[PDB]
């Protein structure tokens, strides 16, 4: 149909709730960037952006909030932890501190405390592969855009496609 | 007795390597390392939905020949 690629990507499982796709697609046909600041806690300013109605400029506090909570049930059991190498109370510390750079390991955690689906991109816009967390689709799913190999913004699907 | 196994990267692509089931998965995971040229730290390995253990023998798991391992990127940024 016309304009309905969205609605047909295809997911393939590598542990259960979390997905890989590789659809091919250049970002911006598909998703406005909403840019934010490129300071270290930019994974978490987008998670804020799109998922904080009316949000304040650093209300990605309550996100890291939200990601201590969720470390404290599931760190020990996700398997990105193995590669932190810490311990729960030194993961924390770290974590919690202000510029450290988030990744998918507490986007895992935060798909389970929340209840979302994270849809992290990796990438020109050309897309590399959509990593998903939690079994959400595309378009209650929190996209993020994740480029230059150390760099987050936020995506939300452009009008025309719903 | 040497056998060869996929592992398939982030941007789909499946690359050979010859593996004993002997090894361990920390040790396939630095050969994945030097092909893929990521560090060993910043990715794991799945074979059929479970996280393989870098500690652990590859043989158990239950790979044969040809069976794809997938290669999970951790991001940061
Ligand atoms: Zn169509
Ligand atoms: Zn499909
Ligand atoms: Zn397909
Ligand atoms: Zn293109
Ligand atoms: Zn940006
Ligand atoms: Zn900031
Ligand atoms: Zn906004
Ligand atoms: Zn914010
Ligand atoms: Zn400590
Ligand atoms: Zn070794
Ligand atoms: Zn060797
Ligand atoms: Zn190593």
């Amino acid at each position: 149909g016309p304009m309905d690629f969205l609605r047909s990507l295809d997911w393939t499982q590598v542990i259960a709730g979390q997905y890989v796709s590789n659809p091919r697609f250049n970002i911006s046909d598909y998703f406005e960037i909403v840019r934010q600041p490129g300071d270290g806690n930019c994974f978490y300013h987008s998670i804020a952006e799109l998922t904080m109605p009316n949000k304040t400029d650093h209300s990605y506090h309550y996100i890291k909030r939200l990601t201590e909570s969720a470390a404290r049930k599931y760190y020990q059991e996700e398997p990105e932890a193995r590669l932190v190498g810490l311990s729960l109370e030194d993961y924390l510390k770290r974590m919690l501190s202000d510029n450290e750079w988030g990744s998918t390991l507490e986007a895992s955690m935060l798909a389970k405390e929340m209840g979302i689906t994270i849809i992290i991109w990796t990438v020109s816009d050309e897309v590399e592969a959509g990593i998903k967390f939690g079994d959400g689709d595309v378009f209650t799913a929190v996209n993020l855009l994740h480029s230059g190999q150390t760099h987050f913004d936020a995506l939300r699907i452009l009008p025309q496609f719903e | 007795e040497p056998l060869s196994i996929l592992v398939r990267n982030n941007k789909g692509r499946s690359s050979t390597y010859e593996v004993r089931l002997t090894q361990t998965v920390a040790h396939l995971k630095q050969q994945v390392s030097g092909l893929e040229g990521v560090q060993d730290d910043l990715f794991w390995l799945t074979f059929e939905g479970k996280p393989l253990e870098d500690q652990l023998p590859l043989g158990e798991y239950g790979l044969k020949p040809l069976s794809t391992v997938f290669m999970n990127l951790r991001l940061r940024g």
